DNA sequence: CGGGAAAATCTCTAGCA
DNA sequence: ACTGCTAGAGATTTTCCCG
DNA sequence: CGGGAAAATCTCTAGCA
DNA sequence: ACTGCTAGAGATTTTCCCG
């Protein structure tokens, strides 16, 4: 039941940045999704990103592949 | 208090000082002399 | 430093020295002289060196009139895929501009638009379309097209494609609809490999697909957590670390002192 | 790895599809594939529908996504070739229009209309569209009276049609359904683009003879040999391109 | 792929796609698309990013004019310093451009004028005054400011110390010479801390002094090094390293299989 | 051989190709049709 | 003789830049001065410079102070 | 360091200058500066001269550097105070001029001038210039011939004067000289600086009563207690300011 | 050896027709 | 065959200074 | 584990009134 | 209370592939 559902949430990738990076750092993986922010893990590191500043994606391209 | 100095708006003489009102990332608010305006960040200091 | 000091404001108020000069001068800290430069209003002459970044939530859109032979485009761009609707209209009038965001509106979910101060987009007219399709305007801070970069250099994309397509169409109209396909469905790359295309309707159906996950998630997974603290909603949990919303303000505590009701 | 044993029995049992087997067993998608392409008994998203109504005077052009019912339309000057191929341009280059059905009408099988069709990759073809056309009309008349000009009534009527009326076995609106079933489109082609990726590939495991690929993992090679489907260490087969 | 390739090129041919979009949508290799897109003259549309590096020698001067308040402001640089000189001159003219640069040849050692293709530095009148101060004239890329990024850079600096002091003079001459003045000696940092004057000294007198020395050392050191050749003439040694001029081309090797003699 | 391709000079129209005839650090001297130019890395592509 | 003004030409500093960066590097140690390049030291090793790529001073503030 | 005690020998013996010391021995400049002054048996650059000669019906300024004789000079309009002004701020922009020496002529008396002294920071005071004149005027009248105006002629005489012509103890031209004479200035400016700062500090070493310094290496810190130069160790001496 | 403060370095920007 | 740079503002790392 | 080739990432630019 | 970005070209580091 949930975990299924917490397994697929956890399925799309995120693209973020920083306050003060122009650059756009790789894609991490979805914990949480909410109104003003996302929950994202990157690297064995827990990161609280506004929605503003992320783009989320599941990539189907690297789903229909593995 | 902050002292902000800035350029407002397609004019090269840059003016202050305002008070600063709010500080976003990438743009401040200012109060110059009864006036509300919104500055960038690129084109204002503050003190 | 009295006498050091009152030297250097001295020779500010007739050279503005910056602080170095002043510390090499005078013997100053350098402290002391960047203070006494930091109060003379005719030196804040320079801004701070950084830039900001727009918002790239899904819904914004950033819309923009570009030049060309003459005619009048007027672009959009879906700032989070890189999705372009683009039209040749015969002037830069609100009504026209009320028809195109009206028919964006129509075929898209616009839940925002970014624009400069443009007339034809702070008309009376536009306000009204975007209130009847229920669109929030954001206007940038004026003559700063810095808060437009997604469509300005939206502009110079769709230009270097109607030149590399101009002598397949008699008309211009038809290359720019020529250029919008090319640009949505003919370039590849970005942050999947996707064209634009590809990346809006990503984009849109995980936007969906994520909404109604998380609703199920929070429908059932329904639990209170003590920290360090009042009962705060559990957002997440597993890997030694807890996220929760206590007060509407998410924060990150690890498994550690930390307990699950 | 450890489960196509269950994926191909599942599917034995109950000819399912290989998205399922993907999803509940966490199978590579091109596995669940050549599991559900091993059985014999167990053998539209680019199609658009073009048509012009007439209204006040004025000629609206429609067009409908058969898959979703998805509508865009707008008022044209003239029904003729040039606004059509106008008209089908802007559409192919907004989702990607494989096929377009039209009632050989004059403007649909003129010369100008072809060539846009040529140009941006669209199959000629020559009663959704009467239903749409029908509902269309009813919300332009429900709407009209909030407009002036007939072609902003028409644009509030598509804006109406596509994302305030939901309806269907979940309820939702035809934007929704739009987007999935592209979203599914884009996967399809994209399974469809590694499948002919991989397939000239052949594999030699522990040498016995030459197999087909299916997947090269991080810590396994997959390969179907004989009709049946074997898991080998990476160390233990060879990968040449024929 | 012979039915991919020709695919590929029938669809570049109509919407130019990228390489991507052609190895995604045709299975090519990216050498494939690459070199199919490289092929395409009509893609052929952005220059590599980078930048050059000008001339830095002591010799070298960047010279320009700028505009201020209806005057022309004839503006020279040292580049290895920073060091500025400027005048108001009361028009763009050949005449005035070689009063000019005849008054800072015979003020500083001026090897080489670097300037853009303006009429007044393009002129036979300046041709003649460098000719008869020995100076060479290197003109840039035609429409490339980048090629005197120093002294355009200096026209920024110049005009912003001008407006800090504008109103201490009555006429923009003493504005400009009080600008000069306030840049070449009290403004301080760079490579060692200096202002522009203590800089140009600094550079004059090093090339000098540094002449001077090295003429010394070879009148004296006098060896010939075979290494791994023919008998290179030695530059310097020590530190286990040798550095040798074998046939004006210098080398550095190392102090095994060199032999000095 | 290389082919050049450029952009001469106050012009936004690319042009090309060219034969390189001398490639330098910053700019680069080309041969387009019996009339030889110099133009910077930063305008130019070669292939 | 020859060894005080082998040591008083190392004693001028020498800022360089490399043919693709366009910072400049810090004060090396000059060893031989040329027509068209410079010998220097930085951080032990041992490059060679054009002379157009190279501002050759003593920093007459470091030297009167050690 | 270790030479200290022979630099203090060869002053005793030859009254040498602190740069020889700081040069032979090698020895911070402060150090020798302090060697220099303990001793009371062993007890310019900025200054210009400003004239007017008159040539054909113009009138030429000259400014001479004492020192080095470099010479700046050109043809003004009229012998007024602007002109002279004029010409001084762009002579204090151009070298570090702190003192200009004039014959008390009306242009030179003027309050214009007066007030461009004031904004640059030179001292007014009212026969070199003299011999000068008449060498610039030697050359001027030689190089006359190869251009039309008298300004032109005017600075090619200047250039001639400042870089062609060589003499002296060395063989130097006035260009080298003047540019020798203020990076001489500029390195005394400096060491007045760092002495300056130091001034300002007593050291506690050893606890022995306070001391100057001199010099704080990253090895030893070099003191002066009772008019006797010592060297101690870092951590065997604290510095104190006062 | 350990923090804190001050200094040095790094990063990045507008304006220069 | 020739060429972006300069100075200032904020951030971040190094060095030094006393324990 | 060791090179080589190919792929991924990084760095940096013009143009967008 | 708001905000530079995008895509391409060359350079450099990572990954993979067979020994
Ligand atoms: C008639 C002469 C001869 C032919 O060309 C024109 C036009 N021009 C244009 C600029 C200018 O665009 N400065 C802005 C800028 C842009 C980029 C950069 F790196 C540096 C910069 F200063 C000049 O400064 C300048 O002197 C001229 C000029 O002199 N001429
Ligand atoms: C009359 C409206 C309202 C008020 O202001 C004007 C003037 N303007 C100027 C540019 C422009 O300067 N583009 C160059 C650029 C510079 C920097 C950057 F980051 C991005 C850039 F595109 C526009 O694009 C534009 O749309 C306008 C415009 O619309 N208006
Ligand atoms: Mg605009
Ligand atoms: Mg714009
Ligand atoms: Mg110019
Ligand atoms: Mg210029
Ligand atoms: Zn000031
Ligand atoms: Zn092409």
């Amino acid at each position: 039941e949930l975990q299924k559902q917490i397994t697929k949430i956890q399925n799309f990738r995120v693209y973020y940045r920083d306050s003060r990076d122009p650059v756009w750092k790789g894609p991490a993986k979805l914990l949480w999704k909410g109104e003003g922010a996302v929950v994202i893990q990157d690297n064995s590191d827990i990161k609280v990103v506004p929605r503003r500043k992320a783009k989320i994606i599941r990539d189907y391209g690297k789903q229909m592949a593995g | 208090n902050f002292r902000v100095y800035y350029r407002d708006s397609r004019d090269p003489v840059w003016k202050g000082p305002a008070k600063l009102l709010w500080k976003g990332e990438g743009a401040v608010v200012i109060q110059d002399n009864s006036d509300i305006k919104v500055v960038p960040r690129r084109k204002a200091k503050i003190i | 430093f009295l006498d050091g000091i009152d030297k250097a404001q001295e020779e500010h108020e007739k050279y503005h020295s910056n602080w170095r000069a002043m510390a090499s001068d005078f013997n100053l800290p350098p402290v002391v002289a960047k203070e006494i430069v930091a109060s003379c209003d005719k030196c804040q002459l320079k801004g701070e060196a950084m830039h900001g970044q727009v918002d790239c939530s899904p819904g914004i859109w950033q819309l923009d009139c570009t030049h060309l032979e003459g005619k009048v485009i007027l672009v959009a761009v879906h700032v989070a895929s890189g999705y372009i609707e683009a039209e040749v209209i015969p002037a830069e009038t609100g009504q026209e501009t009320a028809y195109f965001l009206l028919k964006l509106a129509g075929r898209w979910p616009v839940k925002t638009v970014h624009t400069d101060n443009g007339s034809n987009f702070t008309s009376t007219t536009v306000k009204a379309a975007c209130w009847w399709a229920g669109i929030k305007q954001e206007f940038g801070i004026p003559y700063n097209p810095q808060s437009q970069g997604v469509i300005e250099s939206m502009n110079k994309e769709l230009k270097k494609i109607i030149g590399q397509v101009r002598d397949q169409a008699e008309h211009l109209k038809t290359a720019v609809q020529m250029a919008v396909f090319i640009h949505n469905f003919k370039r590849k790359g970005g942050i999947g490999g996707y064209s634009a295309g590809e990346r809006i309707v990503d984009i849109i159906a995980t936007d969906i697909q994520t909404k109604e996950l998380q609703k199920q998630i929070t429908k059932i997974q329904n639990f209170r957590v003590y920290y360090r603290k009042g009962p705060a909603k559990l957002l997440w949990k597993g890997e030694g670390a807890v996220v929760i919303q206590d007060n509407s303000d998410i924060k990150v505590v690890p498994r550690r002192k930390a307990k699950i009701i």
